[PDB]
């Protein structure tokens, strides 16, 4: 599996790459800039970034999957857990959603839902 | 050559499938022949004192249509050419104008549509009087997310459909809905499986063939109350273009990533 | 002699019971309703009367079956344009009158017990409130002979749904039950049969204790939403035009529904 | 002061809570001339200074959100036959919703920020904004006409651009009260959070519409020379209204006396 | 501590029967319910001039606007499902037919606090 | 049962005939002769063809549909064609056709709908 992940938080991409082929970046510009030149398995992001959030991202990338770019399942990480978040995620193409700090195991047994 | 058209004079059904030499986007030359192909069969339409003839707008791409060339429009702006642009723009009004009013000749505009249809793709369906889609398409406004909004009549078709305020939402939201959501918003008026389309299509052009003197009557009707009048959608597309033209470079690299996706 | 007139002055309320001795809008039945709100309209203004109640009702096991087709096929047949306008426009004024409420701010119920096609499901429409009975069918059939409903269908059904729902509905010539028409929007109260006078009653008893209400209610569709009686007329104008050109099929789909009635 | 304004001019969001002296609850004279005041005065603040798509929040320092017309006002004036004085309030509380409803004549996005009930005028106020966003437990409806009046600030005019006429037509004669739930289902309201969540709610719709700021002004464009109110109409619609209120029985006016007793 | 009001004099007392106030009309219970407090209010449905379910709505409204909470429960000789529709939606918690059972009226009555 | 039978091919009216005698029939040649049949008497059942010149099955059926609405005695009508697409069942479903069966029609299949309906 090649993996995806970003976040704004320093601290949050040294651990998820630890425990996890995983390329990290900053925003969610980002993640759309490195998703146009590669193929990746599944993108993990973080909801609440800075400037363009998770599902700004999330939306955007539904209409690129939606003009003929691969399918790339995403999973969202949030601190909140609102209903209201988790269903507007979702609607706009999430395929998983977990809280925040997020537990490893559970982590990859979803990663592997995947596949 | 972006048409293939499919001409059946005995029964007067007449068929548009665009991208025909395949980006599955209105560029001008596929406006250029949509529109060309318009006025040539109307007038024809019209001469031949037709009676509710039937136009279905396709296409032969795996998708519908993903709305304007965002190429030609990240250049034009860079560029500061309005004239072009608003050029461009005043020629998608006017193809999706004439499915609205049955191109001059009181025809039954039918889109039918078997792939994604984005932007002003999901527009061009809007400006048909019956849109047919298939299980797994999905459809959208997603211009927003580059901070423009769709100018080639989505505002006038919904307010057809739905109300002001929930076709305001829709615009501004940039969501995707497959068929099935937009049957239940009205957005939508039939949902078939896979593979099935054609055979809708040609449910609804043979019941609407037997009753060619209410559908032309309704036409008229519709003419003298609840149609979008054209100068409406051009004014419109001017303040469209204006928008455009005011654009930044975030916006800017937006429409770069969705040409290349696209 | 079409109608059965029941008044009771001391409540201003006015029952019009239609068919009272083919229930259809003949030519007499079409005179006597616009006779009648022009002279019960009159009546109210003259004496300051505020919200008065109209009720249009059928003494037939039907409401009501529409147009006189009997009289369309044999004006089309003769080329008559002169004298089928002229039944169509005094089907759009007894219409118009109800949404108006016969220029007195009334409160136009109708109460459908029987089924109620293409002018009859119009004549419904047309009032501000319809009150229906279980195991009614409501539509507009007029497609079947390659005609339209011309008496205020797409200006009334404008008023409760989209447009294009509108247009649907008037180009398919489906019959609904009284059930989906209220998930529709296109009635507003559903009851059991035998029970519909009683709703009637609830209904005009509610709008009783809120008269001002009510009547700057109209004063307010006047200047928005009301429809013209302008934009009706030249409707009905496109609809004569369209049934002077109707073929011998249409006729004789006419003429079997004629039988039917 | 019957205002408190929270500016925030680098971000151009502008916070306007009603009732900042409740230490009656309703559109009273002194609230209405201050919300006119004050939305001309930042509306000629954000023209002059070309600003693109500002953002504008109607909320409440009180419990409820708005009760509605000033009905002691109104009982007053009816009982002295005041016809003047009546229609220049209600010509008032007309410029006030429908500035709300053409963003300041700067194309501003305005936010209806309901925490606390809103009744009769209180909730014409709220449908004058663009979004509104409700917390759960909320009520609000149209009761005047309990005393025999109708809403004339809007609710017809507003209530059409969501839902079809004959269905508002309903509910302004009814005289029910609905749930912040029950009316996003009718799609009267745009959103339902929980009880003290309303603000963060606001935020993120302000958050979502800030970076599309020239597709917002666009649209208001738009609106103007298609589906908006036009304030004439409204105009000529609380002079019915007027009409109306000066031809109540005592009746009536004993309800909204009762009324403004609970009030 | 009860508050009853009826348009029928007979079905007034017959009430008091089983820390009671009786009123005649819809007009005169708001009129006592602002004068001092009450626990629970039963209501008769049809009554002539002003019902149950208009009173229902207005003092809807003035709990909305400030006024203390009371739990209504409406008599009626009409059970039919669309007059419950209207009670229910206006405020009511509890309903019941005419002439009242005696059971169902205590019992419902405790339910509340 | 009295039966009344309506296809545009001489063939079709005949086999149908032969078959269900083993019942009354009368049989016609198109949708509009059949309702001029029911107007002069009154049958079990109408076993219609779909596909007709000039008037087929699903306009029959759309127009009884209002007739019966209008006054007219309710009879049951089942749609026989050699079209079996389910655009085609579904619009004489939704025109209140009763039954729809394939042709060449199975006699067990055809006796036991018929039936099912008196
Ligand atoms: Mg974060
Ligand atoms: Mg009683
Ligand atoms: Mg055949």
């Amino acid at each position: 599996m090649r993996m995806l992940v970003a976040d704004d938080h320093e601290a949050n991409r040294m651990v998820l790459q630890r425990l996890l082929k995983v390329l990290c970046v900053n925003g969610a510009e980002q993640v759309l800039d490195a998703m146009a030149e590669e193929d990746y398995d599944a993108v993990i992001v973080d909801l609440h970034m800075p400037g363009m959030n998770g599902l700004d991202m999330l939306k955007q990338l539904r209409v690129m999957q939606a003009s003929g770019m691969r399918y790339t399942p995403v999973v969202v990480l949030s601190a909140d857990v609102t209903p209201e978040a988790i269903r507007a995620c979702e609607q706009a193409g999430a395929r998983a959603f977990l809280a925040k700090p997020v537990v490893a195991a559970k982590l990859l047994d979803t990663l592997a839902d995947l596949a | 050559s972006t048409l293939r058209i499919i001409e059946e004079p005995q029964r007067d059904v007449y068929w548009i499938h665009m991208h025909a030499d395949l980006r599955a986007c209105f560029s001008t030359r596929l406006v250029d022949d949509i529109t060309g192909y318009q006025t040539n069969l109307g007038q024809r339409l019209n001469t031949a004192g037709v009676l509710a003839p039937h136009v279905v707008l396709a296409s032969d791409s795996d998708v519908f249509n993903l709305g304007g060339d965002l190429a030609l429009f990240c250049q034009l702006i860079r560029e500061g050419d309005r004239a072009r642009l608003l050029d461009y723009a005043q020629r998608c009004v006017r193809g999706v104008h004439a499915f609205h009013v049955g191109l001059g000749a009181r025809a039954h505009s039918i889109a039918l549509v078997q792939g994604n249809a984005l932007g002003g793709g999901f527009e061009a369906a809007l400006s048909c009087h019956t849109i047919i889609a298939e299980e797994g398409v999905m459809m959208g406004l997603p211009e927003v997310l580059f901070d423009l909004f769709p100018g080639m009549g989505a505002y006038s078709f919904m307010c057809q459909r739905i109300s002001a305020h929930l076709a305001q939402k829709i615009m501004l939201e940039g969501n995707l809905y497959s068929a099935e959501q937009l049957l239940g918003m009205g957005l939508v008026d039939r949902v078939v499986p896979r593979g099935q389309g054609v055979a809708a299509v040609e449910q609804v052009i043979r019941e609407s063939k037997r009753t060619p003197h209410a559908w032309a009557a309704m036409q008229q009707v519709r003419e003298m109350t609840t149609a979008v009048p054209l100068e409406e959608m051009m004014r419109i597309t001017e303040i469209w273009v204006d928008t455009a033209m005011q654009l930044g470079e975030k916006s800017l690299r937006t429409m770069d990533r969705l040409v290349r996706a696209q």
